[PDB]
């Protein structure tokens, strides 16, 4: 059983966006599907559900009209057309699957997807500015700084994903209309400065050639 | 629609030709002609109470009563009231879970047209959905979705192509399964009511995906609601589009505007089919007068005859519709045919006459 | 139109003790005919998808350990676990499905008991590259401690400041169950040379005296 989402992207307040959801490991036409979103306060809320034969559809009274659920059994895909988006609509969207052990139109979700992030802010898509963090003037602890980027997310890895020796990727925070994030890692004193210390950064919808290593200056 | 076997000379079959029925029909009458007082010179029925006791095999006819076969919920009336002929009747239920068959016979005196009677019942090809909300127990062990399956006193149910919906409601509710709720309605082929036990036959050809119908049955001071809706699938119509209009909800294989051709050539529009098993829709869209009555009474190939008489398949549903002056008649077919057959229908507008010949193969 | 009041919000429990949760309901969730309570409980592991555990508010699904046990009827619903493991640090939501729309609760996080540890503070001066394009930010790291409560204040040549401060907290780590906090003061290049003494104090339960850390340009 696998459920792959796609389509997460920022859009200006009022625009529109279409997302997808692929299915694997079961007969699509035999199960009902549904979508569920999660606010930045990690509060869950139901958004839409559609039946197997794509005839009976239900939405909550808050999003009625602007959101359009749809499914294509031939391709095993589930679609959701969001229109006239607002600040409130920004969240993480999952395409859970209703259980049909009971022949009831309404039931719980056995298997969930992984999610895809949509953004409503009218902020300009800006690339990050990575800066190294080294101490000036016992075990070594290094850091990396990512400031001035939009939007989330940004993936940080050390030495090309080959460093899990106490790595902390702190959550991001909004300053004015630009994000800011940092990461840390504690290595033995014997390692630095004799070993390689690469800070790998990545950003979606944008290009990111930044593998800045930390220089032990002054 | 209804099966009838003439044992008088007034009909097509005369008795002064055999009647073979290999079908699966549901809750229907069966009329049997038998003149008794007028003249019965050694004219008998074999056995005397055929609808109560009837044999099982022609190679060895043994006495077997109706209640010792495996049939479910039948009705045997034997009226001798009409002053012109005497009638024998029986009703068939679809709940039969097996394929059973029987034989009856009739004898004459004067080389008096001896006829043979062979009928076999088929367990319904598709499946049926039972919902016995009314408190009444059945040992049929079918698929029954009782009180619990309703979400806050409403039930949404989609039907595949050719399924039956069963609903047990001993309470009298009007406009049941005939008043659609949306702008278009879910047209059923057969809605019947016995012991106020509802039946809905899902058609194979529909127009729009947003069609529906309702029934607001009552039970224990509660108004439950059932809404029907079809599992949509758009299918081409094999035939000839003669109407000039392009904006239509039907898609035809062959196409030609009959209004723009010349008057000197009455051209035809042929259609051929060759598959092992069949499941297609066949009709035409004629803006003018359609003659003869198509498709129940098509014209014979190279004479007016019944459609089911030539195809020899009971599963032939008929569908009709019009869009302004455009007249659209068609029919659907499911199942292998016994022998390759043909037929024609004719469209005529003013001084123009087009002919649509169809050919259906067995292999 | 269905209110699911979950309580409590946080829950600090030891490693292996019986934990009890509740899910309040604004209306009855019970069909008298079927005799089953319409409710379900979920588990959202850290940074992962929520998964179903108990449907019908009593029975488990195929693939759920026996430690879990749902209970309750009508409106008062309870969820009890026996021998807590280590990655069970998830947020558990309870969903209803009696009537549309299916509403969810607020969730209940699962804090793990831990032997309180002192924080590992470490200050960092601005890099040379950030200084070249008109920017100067000092980052103080406090990567490992317990419990979450901590207060970091800045010193700038004796002055206490809180304007350009930015903070982030990681959730309970699945590797050692220790929290982490980062602080960041952002300022223009020019304001940096105006001062020279910068201090990141740290208040904790482990030491009565504050845990300071300073650097001078
Ligand atoms: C409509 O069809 C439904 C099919 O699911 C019927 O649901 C069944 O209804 C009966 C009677 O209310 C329930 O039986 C009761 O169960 C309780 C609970 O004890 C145990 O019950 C079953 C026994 O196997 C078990 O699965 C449970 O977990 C409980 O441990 C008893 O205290 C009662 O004495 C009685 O036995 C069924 O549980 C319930 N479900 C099923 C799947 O059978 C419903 O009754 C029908 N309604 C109408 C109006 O016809
Ligand atoms: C409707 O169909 C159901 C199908 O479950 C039947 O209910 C029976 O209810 C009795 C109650 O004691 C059970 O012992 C039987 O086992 C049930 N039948 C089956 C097939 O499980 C019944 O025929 C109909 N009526 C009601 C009220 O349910
Ligand atoms: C069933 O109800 C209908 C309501 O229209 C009524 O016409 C009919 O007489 C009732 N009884 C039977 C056996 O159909
Ligand atoms: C009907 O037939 C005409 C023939 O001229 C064709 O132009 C038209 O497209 C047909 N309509 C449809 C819906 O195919």
């Amino acid at each position: 059983v696998m459920l792959v989402e796609s389509g997460g992207d920022l859009v200006k307040p009022g625009g529109s966006l279409k997302v997808s959801c692929a299915a694997s490991g079961f007969t699509f036409s035999n199960y009902a599907m549904s979508w569920v979103r999660q606010t930045p306060e990690k509060r869950l809320e139901w958004v839409a559900t559609i039946s197997s034969g794509a005839s009976y559809t239900h939405y909550p009274d808050s999003v009625k009209g602007r959101f359009t659920i749809s499914r294509d059994n031939a391709k095993n895909t589930l679609y959701l057309q969001m229109s006239s988006l607002r600040s409130e609509d920004t969240a993480m969207y999952y395409c859970g699957r209703q259980v049909n052990r009971h022949d009831r139109a309404l039931d719980a979700m056995d298997y969930w997807g992984q999610g895809t992030s949509v953004t409503v802010s009218p902020a300009k898509t800006t690339p990050p500015s990575v800066y190294p963090l080294a101490p000036g003037s016992s075990m070594v602890t290094l850091g990396c700084l990512v400031k001035g980027y939009f939007p989330e997310p940004v993936t940080v890895t050390w030495n090309s994903g080959s460093l899990s020796s106490g790595v902390h990727t702190f959550p991001a925070v909004l300053q004015s209309d630009l994000y800011t994030l940092s990461s840390s890692v504690t290595v033995p004193s014997s390692t630095w400065p004799s070993e390689t210390v690469t800070c790998n950064v990545a950003h979606p919808a944008s290009s990111t050639k930044v593998d800045k290593k930390i220089v032990p200056r002054d | 629609i209804g099966y009838k076997c003439n044992f008088s000379n007034e009909g097509v079959h005369n008795l002064k030709i055999f009647c073979t029925i290999h079908s699966y029909f549901i809750y229907d009458k069966i009329r049997l002609i038998i003149p008794k007082k007028s003249s019965s010179p050694e004219f008998k029925i074999l056995p005397e109470k055929c609808f109560q006791k009837v044999y099982t095999d022609y190679e060895n006819r043994v006495e077997t009563d109706i209640s010792e076969l495996g049939l479910i919920e039948y009705e045997i009336e034997e009226n001798d009231t009409n002053p012109n002929y005497n009638e024998r009747t029986i009703t068939i239920s679809p709940f039969s879970p097996k394929d059973i068959e029987f034989f009856c016979f009739c004898d004459n005196t004067e080389e008096g047209r001896s006829a043979m009677v062979h009928v076999r019942v088929l367990k319904y090809p598709h499946n049926i959905l039972f919902t016995n909300l009314t408190n009444d127990l059945f040992t049929y062990l079918p698929k029954t979705y009782n009180e619990s399956n309703f979400v806050s006193n409403v039930l949404e149910v989609e039907l595949n192509d050719g399924e039956l919906f069963v609903l047990a409601c001993e309470l009298i509710n009007k406009k049941c399964f005939q008043e659609g709720k949306e702008k278009a309605l879910y047209k059923s082929n057969k809605i019947i009511y016995h012991k106020n036990l509802t039946i809905f036959k899902a058609p194979f050809y529909v127009t729009s995906k947003d069609v529906n119908t309702e029934c607001t049955c009552k039970f224990k001071n509660n108004n439950y609601k059932i809404v029907l809706k079809p599992k949509y699938e758009k299918k081409v119509i094999h035939g000839c589009n003669f109407s000039s209009n392009v904006s239509s909800k039907h898609t035809f294989t062959d196409s030609l505007d009959i209004s723009l051709v010349d008057d000197s050539a009455h051209i035809s529009c042929n259609v051929h089919l060759s598959e092992p098993k069949y499941n297609h829709l066949v009709g035409l869209n004629c803006p003018g007068d359609i003659i003869p009555d198509c498709f129940f009474q098509v014209y014979q190939p190279e004479n007016i005859v019944y459609l089911d008489s030539q195809i020899n398949i009971g599963d032939i549903e008929y569908y009709e519709d019009a869009e302004g002056d455009d007249k659209i008649k068609l029919f659907g077919i499911v199942g292998s045919i016994p022998k390759t057959t043909s037929f024609t229908c004719i469209c005529k507008k003013d001084k123009k006459s087009a002919y649509m010949t169809v050919t259906i193969d067995s292999a | 139109d269905i209110v699911m009041s979950q309580s409590p919000s946080s829950l600090a429990v030891s490693v292996g003790e019986k934990v009890t949760m509740s899910c309040k309901s604004s209306q009855s969730l019970f069909y008298s005919s079927n005799q089953k309570n319409y409710l379900a409980w979920y588990q959202q592991k850290p940074g992962q998808s929520p998964k179903l555990l108990i449907y019908w508010a009593s029975t488990r699904e195929s693939g759920v350990p026996d430690r879990f046990t749902g209970s309750g009827s009508g409106t008062d619903f309870t969820l009890t676990i026996s021998s807590v493991k280590a990655e069970d640090l998830a947020v558990y939501y309870c969903q209803q499905y009696y009537s549309y729309p299916p509403t969810f609760g607020g969730g209940t996080k699962l804090e793990i008991k831990r032997a309180d540890a002192a924080p590992t503070v470490s200050i960092f001066p601005p890099s040379s590259e950030q200084l070249t394009s008109g920017g100067a930010s000092v980052v103080c790291f406090l990567n490992n401690f317990y419990p979450k409560d901590i207060n970091v204040k800045w010193k700038i040549d004796g002055s206490e400041r809180q304007n350009g401060v930015l903070n982030s907290w990681t959730d309970q780590d699945s590797k050692d169950s220790t929290y982490s906090m980062s602080s960041t003061l952002t300022l223009t290049k020019d304001e940096y040379e105006r001062h020279n003494s910068y201090t990141c104090e740290a208040t904790h339960k482990t030491s009565t005296s504050p845990i300071v850390k300073s650097f001078n340009r």
